[PDB]
RNA sequence: GGAACUCUAACAAGACUGCCAGUGCAAACUGUGAGGAAGGUGGGGAUGUCAAAUCAUCACGGCCCUUACGCCUUGGGCUACACACGUGCUACAAUGGCCGGUACAGAGAGCAGCCACUGGGUGACCAGGAGCGAAUCUAUAAAGCCGGUCACAGUUCGGAUCGGAGUCUGCAACUCGACUCCGUGAAGCUGGAAUCGCUAGUAAUCGGAUAUCAGCCAUGAUCCGGUGAA
RNA sequence: GGAACCUUACCAAGGCUUAAAUGCAGACUGCGAUUUGGAAACAGAUCUCAGUUUACAAGGUGCUGCAU
């Protein structure tokens, strides 16, 4: 969650912007093998912390409890069945 | 009869007895029977010996013998006298497919020492 | 990679292809141990990085369907 | 009047009625369950439902 | 402290339309199967159609009833119902013993009245040894 | 006469032979007990939902409607956290 | 082509021991009748010392390093293995296995995709190619039923181990992925004191879905549906 | 509540010091493809919001949940 780690997945989303021509056209790959799409893990996107992730909200599940209780999210409420 | 070497069928089913023999399973078996043209319901103890040379015939075309088992040999000792990973780890007696050789490796390991 | 088409390293290719057509030579310094070995590997010594130094192979002819990590122990047990 | 959601049964309700001046088609609902501990306590957990309520 | 009971009514099986017959079913039922244990007993009842009907097989139930059982070690009478559970109790946990082929082969012992009527006799003979309590 | 069923999940609308959803009383509930539990003593049935004990018990529930006339208001109840089913807990050392 | 039903989702009724019997100044229990229901209908969210877990979600008082205990990379380790305790799955069999016929769902997901259909291949899968950003289109349940076999043992039960040949993802499958395929049948025939869970759609058993998503260890976790006890 | 790299915080070895990201402070103007050394990071050329000095911060998944 330190400051360097969390700037390098931005670096790499970075990085993965170009190539998406030359990605696209087994062999002939000569790259910074930074430019593939199975380096991208998810973070929390406001703290920066791996080991839990909801593609939805795209934060982590305290943040998610915190924010769902002090209502910051429009929508979620108290599940009962 | 003697399909194979000495391997002995002794009234089971035709399947069931043919697969005791090493080298043949039972999708192969299966296959030899299905090509030959036996019924696979019927018992051995009273197959007819046109139907037993033309299942002979057909048992002879895959390795299914003491040359498969030594030609696998050859292949472990091949894979072992040249210093691989499978080699090391078949002299030394542990498992060698990436299973953890913390517990639950009794079966490759043996008794507790 | 897996019949698809052979995975070798452009890199360490191209400095064997060299070391080959030369002749003999010195040993060949590598890190991708995930190169499958080459009939054009044959009679060839390489120093491959294992976890912290360089262990050499000499590929003699049997190696030819293993990878070049096959060899060179990582972990020292006993 | 063609499909409208929203995110509550009584905001998208008046938003229609308007919409008719101016159907049920069930509603879809999520689910999660979020441990509650941000350290182990993990048979200790908490279940949050989305509603999305869409008629037309 | 558990203040009732509520005894869980039943429901009769349409072949012999009989009351019993549900009662041993389901403790013959495993893994919440009723239809094959259902097939297993009328097949048994059937193959025990050797010797008459399943009236000699709810009278050979009546020898595994014990009257008196042993719970100091003091010795008291069971009830006028849980009798009929001991019974088929005993009866089914006996009948898996028997070193027969299949279940409905190894479940003829309606007519061994042979490992049930055992039970009932070292049952008595443990309660009427302790009579002085 | 029309009668709804509803039982655990199964929903039959009997619409008072004994057809069922173009088919015959056989080739819907073959065992015994499926084809009893009609105990009642130009039917069309229209069942969907769990299964075969439920859809029976449903049809039986409509017969008896119109004329066992007790729903019963049994459900498969909800699994809860912390537990590996509806009443069953996980299992602890050293108490 | 229809507005009666199921259904969906908004509003209402219905359970208040209220009705009828006995006890009691009173609360209140013990039974019956009506009813879909009973006596908090059932299940959940609610939760009024141990200097207990986290300075590794986050923030922060104090101390320490800043040619660095700070920072970008490649390779490796987190999978190491003589032993142990805990949590799980499967099997130890014929109310069972196998080849066949025949049915019955629910919830949830789908352009970070679901795939109808056709052609190649035993198979995983590949190529072509509709429909669908969702009561519209796709994703084909098992147990169960009927019929034949096996007729009892390390077996036609069992599934670990190992060799060879392939498919998918990814720059990369040896350390360390999954699946298919042809070989093979190790320990296991109800487990010692001791200990665990469960009072009704419960336990037991079978299947399906979601979450992290390039793939995946998934037998873990969260749910749903079927059969169903003493 | 997804360890092949990535996650990764650990280890061995190559490259950095006002910093691999963010505010600032004072200048000098209007992203891409090609080529060499390489395991990459990074260095040296063509070419067409970005690039470079000086003093500033910065940073630590570093230690104590018996200061919070």
């Amino acid at each position: 969650a330190k400051e360097s780690m969390k700037a390098r997945e931005v670096k790499r989303e970075k990085t993965v912007a170009k190539y998406a021509e030359k990605r696209k056209a087994e062999g002939l790959q000569r790259l910074p093998k930074n430019a593939s799409p199975v380096r991208l893990h998810n973070r929390c996107k406001l703290t920066g912390r791996p080991r839990g992730y909801i593609r939805q909200f795209g934060i982590s599940r305290v943040t998610f409890r915190e924010m769902a209780n002090n209502g910051l999210i429009p929508g979620v409420k108290k599940a009962s069945w | 009869a003697r399909i194979a070497g000495i391997n002995i069928p002794d009234h089971k089913h035709a399947v069931i007895a043919l697969t005791s023999i090493y080298g043949v399973g039972k999708t192969r078996s299966k296959a030899i029977l299905a090509a030959a043209g036996i019924a696979e319901d019927v018992k051995i103890s009273e197959l007819s010996e046109g139907q037993i040379d033309t299942l002979r015939d057909e048992v002879a075309k895959f390795v299914v013998e003491g040359d498969l088992r030594r030609e696998i040999s050859m292949s472990i000792k091949r894979l072992m006298d040249l210093g691989c990973y499978r080699g090391l780890r078949h002299r030394r007696g542990l498992p060698v497919r990436g299973q953890r050789t913390k517990t639950n490796a009794r079966t490759r390991k043996g008794p507790r020492k | 990679s897996l019949k698809k088409g052979p995975f070798v390293h452009y890199k360490l290719d191209k400095k064997v292809q060299e070391n080959v057509e030369s002749g003999k030579n010195s040993v060949v310094k590598t890190w991708s141990r995930a190169s499958m070995i080459t009939p054009d590997f044959v009679g060839q010594t390489i120093a491959v990085h294992n976890g912290r130094q360089f262990v050499p192979v000499y590929v003699t002819e049997n190696m030819v369907g293993h990878k070049l990590g096959e060899f060179s122990p990582t972990r020292s047990f006993r | 009047r063609i499909k409208l959601k929203s995110y509550d049964h009584m905001l998208v309700d008046k938003s229609a009625e308007k919409i008719v001046k101016t159907i049920p088609l069930p509603t879809h609902k999520k689910l999660f369950t979020v441990l509650r501990s941000p350290h182990v306590n993990k048979k200790a957990r908490e279940q949050f439902e989305v509603m999305s309520y869409k008629r037309l | 402290r558990k203040r009732a009971a509520k005894k869980r009514p039943l429901l009769p099986d349409p072949r012999f339309n009989d009351q019993l017959v549900t009662r041993f079913v389901n403790n013959l039922m495993w893994d919440g199967k009723k239809s094959t244990a259902f097939k297993v007993f009328y097949d048994a009842i059937d193959i025990i159609e050797t010797k008459t009907s399943l009236e000699i097989w709810k009278d050979a139930l009546t020898n595994v009833m014990p009257h008196v059982e042993v719970r100091f070690q003091i010795p008291m009478q069971i009830r006028p119902d849980r009798k009929i559970s001991m019974a088929m109790k005993w009866l089914i946990l006996y009948a898996r013993r028997r070193n027969e082929k299949s279940m409905a082969q190894r479940l003829a012992s309606e007519c061994l009245a042979g490992a049930a009527v055992k039970k009932r006799m070292d049952t008595h003979k443990m309660a009427e040894a302790n009579k002085a309590f | 006469i029309h009668k709804i069923g509803r039982r655990k999940t199964a929903v039959a609308r009997v619409y008072v032979n004994i057809t069922v959803n173009k088919k015959e009383f056989a080739t819907y509930f073959p065992t015994a007990t499926l084809q009893y539990k009609v105990l009642q003593p130009d039917v069309k049935v229209n069942v969907y939902g769990g299964g075969t004990t439920g859809q029976a018990e449903a049809v039986r529930m409509a017969l008896a409607r119109v004329m066992l006339l007790t729903r019963d208001p049994r459900m498969v109840e909800r699994k809860k956290f912390g537990q590996k089913k509806a009443r069953k807990r996980f299992q602890f050392s050293k108490r």
